[PDB]
């Protein structure tokens, strides 16, 4: 570009025009040349920042989602983060999240908790689910329905306050034998 | 001659734009006028008295959606931030800056909040955004036979969920699904 | 590579006017014309062009023989047809190779397709060719770039254009060139495989901004549109305040030129016209001002000294003059910025 | 949190040369120093439809909620969208649209008016007048309530469940449960005392309608943001009644009246203050955007830790162990209810 | 793991034209340029 001057080539401006009245057009180019690498190296500060923000994003990923399993949903890609194995890209990187994520699901039944004798019963981990017609218990992520005993479920209430509380009977393995 | 654009020379205030009729309250000394910005606003007829306002001539920014050249050489022309009957009475008059004229079938009329939209058509259905224009409004190349239409995107599929007072839904069956990201 | 350039070029889809033969009317040029012509052997023969094409002003002949050419920078008189009358002042004589070349297969199916273009910037006219046995129907579609044969700096006036025909016992593609901003895809031999305008197509100036032949899928910000202005209005103040010049020129007793009465005019509007209708004039000299530009120039102070004189005194007063006036009774400044009326 | 700010499209040309040819013609021999202003400007406005997109749209389908409101004595009516309002809009979504204020709304088509402004013609006119405009964004005010509403539908009957795989519900009350159950205190707490945490619930989101109504400015950072970007371009506007060290700050007043080959010197040193004045523009708002997008990263990243589940680290969801956190749609921003 | 640094106020007419008149004259033809700068600072010491 020639910035507003007699010619953009430097050895032929000097070489086209003696000293004393060559060196405006010499600050000419100079100055235009030194603006715009000034934006040029302001403009790579900015992406430097960036991609700096972006790797330290990445360590932290790298670290929680490969190093142990981080409990930060959507943070090691979507669903249940399992383990990410990191892969080397051209000037980056690239992960695998492993998720567990469920399948197929049916409504069965719920209650807040179970009375069996004047006293509330709450599951020690997990739903009380009703197929229909029986009580059960079972996890939050996967269905695996259990016999209701005394184990699966801690007992403290008064089978009064508890909102939608519903009735069955629980079960405990002591008083068999 | 007002409500036109149309090269004024005021008492050697010279610029572009379009002068109406205005309700200012000038001062009878009073012979400019301005805003915050000091930018010439308002201008007294050194000959009648009057009291008009200048505006920008048409400004705006001409914006092409397009498909890849090697699928189709169909385009559509996007006027940022103008009301799409000024672009047509301009065009009529032929006193538009491009010189380039995308055809008008009158099909292909557009008034959005980001301006008009030439070259594409309206379809009531809701898809997936493919190439962004603005506010809420999503453009990409369609068979009807091949054209390009403009939509509003589809935020997703309209779904509802099935809330109770003792209805519960729990996964008897899960997938193993491996993501990438970058 | 992709340069990209800004030059007279024709436009792509353009308009082009296609004549026949068997009278040559003469054709306008302005900012360059395209030329285009497929033959069998020969029909045409060279070009004149020029303003008003007598005895008068310079002009051009491009008359091309069996071996070699005969421009010339000409002043020719006329031949309404031996193609000239006139070389008194003429100059710049050139030939060389002659611009058409003919190869035919044993058969005259090849019609050899000829294609000129030609432009007067800054003088310095040009000549553009690529000679081919094209398909032959007629201007046809394939691109073809455009080999430069002569560069000469004529430096003349150019006006009308018109081209000289052969004897005997489908031509005339005629295009004009206007400054659009073109791309010229290079081959890696150097070869122009494609070109493409800016002006032309919206997918063409997308092309053109983001320059390259192939535009992914998306959206591009290319230019602006702005509304050019139809009329332009120019006003001023109601002012009229007409200067004593009516004062000046209806008064009886012009004073004599040993006690010429000086006028001081100020705080008025210098409308001219009052001048120019009261008197016929016979010497208008103005020095420090044009006589045509008076009227948009703001004076701080004007004299007007009146005094009748003798004939051959009024080419007396002027600056730097001498004589029993310009001596003892009137001398004009050397420095005088301004004008004289004598009637 | 602020999600994103106005996107402006700032033309060099006829922003410094307004219609002069022969301006353009100088301008040209400064190289492509616009086509960078240029791609700077679309790109920060790529990002900042990005950054939007990113904080909100996190869920894939829209859900809605059922069409009775009794979620175990708990009260939703002041974060739910409202039926009859036209908007469709939270109470609490029409106090934050009601306490900000934009001078440039940008899907105004101001264009039509100016002529009939009246008065003195105001800071968008005033833009428009010398090549500034303002790019309208994507996702409209409005469907982006959309998606706080499907956000919010999702996360008060399904748990956290849809923000992992498909939507199971889970009546709020053991959902409640639940989120007792992470923290480390037993459900039965809360089936003893939901009457007594519903109706602290409700005091509580009550009581934050009014902090918001009667605070000076707890919207303080979005409207630093408007404000901010306002004065960016007013100082921008201004800039060009400056001499800049030539005859006048009317380049065609100095056309008008000097000669090309004199006023060429002017004409150019009014290019390199013009020029010069929207490099410092441009720099300062990269450097806005980049801060702007830290937060808006933040902002997503908060969102889907506390929104879509329960939060482990502390302080990260507002102060206190953290239960869960309702979003709201703001301008220009996010509002969290945590 | 650093939190502030040193905050700065730089000061236009000082720091380009120490004590001119003639000198600050001709840099207010350069229009409010340098406000932007001292809003900039104090943002900056603020903002620490
Ligand atoms: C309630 O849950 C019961 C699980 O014990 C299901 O009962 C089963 O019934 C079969 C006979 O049909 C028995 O052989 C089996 O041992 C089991 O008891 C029952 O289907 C289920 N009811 C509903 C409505 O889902
Ligand atoms: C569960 O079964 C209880 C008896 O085992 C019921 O308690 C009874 O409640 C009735 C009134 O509903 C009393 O009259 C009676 O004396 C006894 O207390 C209880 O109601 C029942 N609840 C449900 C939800 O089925
Ligand atoms: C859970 O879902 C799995 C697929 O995601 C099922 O595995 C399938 O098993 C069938 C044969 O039964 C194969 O044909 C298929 O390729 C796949 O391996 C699995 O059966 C299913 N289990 C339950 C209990 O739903
Ligand atoms: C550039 O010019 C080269 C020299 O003529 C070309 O190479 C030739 O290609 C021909 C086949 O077309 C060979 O037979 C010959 O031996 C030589 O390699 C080259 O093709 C050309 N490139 C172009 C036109 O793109
Ligand atoms: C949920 O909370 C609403 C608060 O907006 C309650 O609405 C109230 O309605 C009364 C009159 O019905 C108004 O006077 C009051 O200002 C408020 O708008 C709503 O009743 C409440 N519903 C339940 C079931 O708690
Ligand atoms: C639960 O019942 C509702 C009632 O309509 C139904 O819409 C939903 O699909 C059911 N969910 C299942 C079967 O998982
Ligand atoms: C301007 O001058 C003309 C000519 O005398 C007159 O008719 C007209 O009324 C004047 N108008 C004003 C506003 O002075
Ligand atoms: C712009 O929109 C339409 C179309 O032109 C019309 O009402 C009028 O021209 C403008 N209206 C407003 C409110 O700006
Ligand atoms: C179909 O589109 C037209 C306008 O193109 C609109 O008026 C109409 O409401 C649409 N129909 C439906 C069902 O959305
Ligand atoms: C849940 O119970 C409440 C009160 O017991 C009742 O008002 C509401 O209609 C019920 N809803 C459903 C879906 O059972
Ligand atoms: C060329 O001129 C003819 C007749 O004047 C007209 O029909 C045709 O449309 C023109 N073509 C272009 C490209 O303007
Ligand atoms: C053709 O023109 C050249 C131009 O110099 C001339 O020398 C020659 O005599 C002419 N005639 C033939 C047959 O070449
Ligand atoms: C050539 O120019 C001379 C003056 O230099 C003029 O007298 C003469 O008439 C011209 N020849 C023409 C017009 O044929
Ligand atoms: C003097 O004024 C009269 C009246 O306007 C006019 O008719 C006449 O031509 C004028 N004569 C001169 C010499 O100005
Ligand atoms: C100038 O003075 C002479 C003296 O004889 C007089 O005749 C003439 O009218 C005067 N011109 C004016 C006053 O314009």
């Amino acid at each position: 570009s020639k910035f507003g001057a007699i010619s953009s080539v430097l050895n032929d401006i000097l070489s086209r025009l003696d000293p004393p009245e060559a060196e405006v057009q010499i600050d000419r180019l100079i100055t235009g040349r030194l603006q715009s690498l000034q934006t040029y190296v302001t403009q790579q500060l900015i992406r430097a920042a960036e991609i700096r923000a972006s790797a330290n994003l990445a360590a932290t990923k790298m670290s929680e989602c490969v190093l142990g399993q981080s409990k930060r949903v959507d943070f090691c890609g979507k669903g249940y983060h399992l383990m990410s194995f990191p892969q080397s890209a051209p000037h980056g990187v690239v992960f695998l999240h492993v998720t567990y994520v469920p399948a197929q699901e049916k409504n069965f039944t719920t209650a807040p908790a179970i009375c069996h004798d004047g006293k509330a019963h709450f599951p020690r981990e997990g739903v009380f689910v009703s197929n229909g017609t029986h009580w059960f218990v079972t996890q939050r992520n996967f269905y695996e329905p259990q016999i209701i005993t005394t184990d699966n479920t801690f007992v403290s209430g008064n089978c009064d306050v508890v909102i939608g509380i519903v009735n069955n009977t629980v079960y405990d393995p002591l008083q068999l034998e | 001659v007002k409500n036109k654009c149309v090269n004024f020379n005021f008492n050697g205030l010279t610029g572009t734009g379009v002068l109406t009729k205005s309700n200012k309250k000038f001062l009878p000394f009073q012979q400019f006028g301005r805003d915050i910005v000091d930018t010439t606003d308002a201008v007294r007829d050194p000959q009648t008295l009057e009291i008009l306002d200048i505006t920008p001539c048409s400004f705006g920014g001409v914006s092409v959606i397009t498909p890849g050249t090697n699928t189709s050489n169909q385009v559509a022309v996007l006027y940022q931030g103008v009301n799409c009957t000024e672009v047509s009475v301009a065009i009529h008059a032929d006193q538009l800056t491009p010189t380039w004229r995308v055809y008008s079938t009158g099909s292909n009329v557009f008034q959005t909040r980001a301006g008009c939209l030439i070259g594409a058509e309206y379809v009531n259905n809701s898809y997936e955004c493919d190439i962004p224009i603005g506010a809420g409004i999503c453009a990409s190349y369609q068979t009807q036979s091949q054209s390009i239409i403009a939509y509003t995107m589809s935020l997703g599929a309209e779904n509802s969920v099935a809330y109770s007072n003792n209805s519960i839904a729990i996964p008897t069956n899960f997938t193993i699904s491996v993501t990438t990201e970058i | 590579v992709l340069h990209l350039t800004q030059d007279l070029f024709l436009p792509f889809f353009s308009n082009v006017t296609w004549f026949h033969a068997i009278d040559n009317p003469v054709l306008p040029f302005n900012d360059g014309v395209y030329f285009a012509s497929t033959e069998k052997s020969n029909i045409i023969r060279g070009w004149i062009f020029g303003t008003t094409l007598d005895s008068k002003t310079q002009s051009l002949l491009i008359v091309n023989n069996a071996t070699n050419v005969f421009i010339k920078v000409c002043e020719f008189q006329f031949c309404n047809d031996g193609v000239y009358s006139s070389a008194n002042n003429c100059t710049f004589e050139y030939v060389s190779q002659p611009f058409l070349m003919d190869l035919e297969g044993k058969q005259g199916n090849f019609k050899n397709l000829r294609e000129f273009v030609f432009k007067n910037i800054d003088g310095y006219f040009k000549i553009y060719s690529k000679h081919t046995p094209i398909i032959g129907r007629d201007f046809p579609q394939g691109f073809s770039a455009l080999e430069p044969l002569v560069d000469l700096p004529i430096g003349i006036n150019i006006t009308r254009f018109q081209t000289l025909l052969a004897l005997n016992r489908a031509d005339y593609y005629v295009g004009y060139l206007q400054p659009r901003t073109f791309l010229l895809k290079y081959n890696e031999n150097g070869t122009i495989t494609d070109a493409v305008d800016c002006a032309l197509d919206p997918l063409s100036e997308t092309k053109c901004t983001l320059k390259s032949f192939t535009v992914e899928k998306g959206i591009y910000q290319t230019s602006n549109f702005r509304v050019q202005p139809t009329e332009s209005i120019v006003r001023f103040p109601n002012v009229t305040n007409l200067c004593p010049f009516h004062e000046v020129f209806n008064a009886t007793r012009f004073a004599s030129v040993y006690a010429w009465n000086r006028t001081r005019i100020s705080n008025c509007v210098a409308d001219y016209s009052v001048l120019y209708n009261f008197a016929p004039f016979f010497a208008f000299k103005c020095y420090g001002v044009s006589p045509t530009k008076l009227n948009d120039l703001c004076f701080t102070n004007v004299y007007a000294d009146s005094f009748v004189i003798k004939g051959n005194e009024v080419s007396q007063i002027a600056p730097g003059q001498t004589g029993n006036i310009a001596d003892y009774n009137y001398k004009l400044p050397d420095d005088f910025t301004g004008c004289v009326i004598a009637w | 949190l602020p999600v994103s700010m106005t996107k402006t499209s700032v033309d060099c040309t006829m922003y410094i040369c307004g219609d002069s040819t022969e301006c353009s013609n100088l301008l040209l021999q400064y190289g492509s120093f616009c086509t960078q202003l240029k791609r700077a400007l679309t790109g920060i406005a790529v990002e900042q439809d990005k950054n939007t997109q990113e904080v909100f749209a996190q869920v894939k389908q829209i859900y809605k909620t059922p069409p009775i409101k009794y979620f175990g004595g708990f009260n939703f009516s002041q974060i739910l969208p409202d039926p009859s309002k036209p908007s469709k809009r939270s109470p609490i979504e029409d106090l934050l649209f009601n306490k900000v204020t934009l001078a440039d709304a940008g899907f105004i088509k101001q264009y039509g008016d100016c002529l009939g402004d009246i008065a003195a013609r105001d800071l968008i006119c005033a833009q428009k007048f010398n090549g500034l405009t303002v790019l309208p964004p994507l996702l409209t005010d409005e469907m982006i309530a959309q998606y706080t509403s499907a956000l919010l539908a999702g996360t008060i009957t399904s748990g956290w469940t849809f923000g992992a795989g498909p939507a199971l519900q889970i009546p709020f009350p053991m959902q409640m449960a639940y989120r007792f159950n992470g923290i480390g205190v037993t459900q039965n707490v809360l089936y003893e005392n939901q009457k007594l945490i519903a109706n602290q619930f409700n005091s509580a989101i009550g009581k934050i309608q009014d902090s918001l109504f009667s605070t000076p400015s707890a919207l303080g950072k979005l409207q630093d943001v408007v404000n901010h970007n306002a004065q960016a371009l007013n100082t921008l506007v201004k800039q060009l009644s400056s001499k800049f060290g030539a005859i006048s700050s009317v380049l065609n007043d100095i056309l008008s009246r000097l000669d090309p080959p004199e006023a060429e010197v002017q004409i150019d040193r009014l290019i390199t203050g013009r020029l010069q004045s929207l490099q410092t523009y441009v720099t300062q708002q990269l450097i806005r955007a980049a801060e702007i997008r830290a937060s808006a990263n933040l902002a997503a990243t908060k969102m889907s830790e506390c929104v879509l589940g329960q939060s482990k680290r502390v302080d990260f969801c507002g102060k206190g162990y953290h239960l869960m956190s309702f979003p709201q749609s703001a301008p220009h921003g996010v509002v969290f209810l945590h």
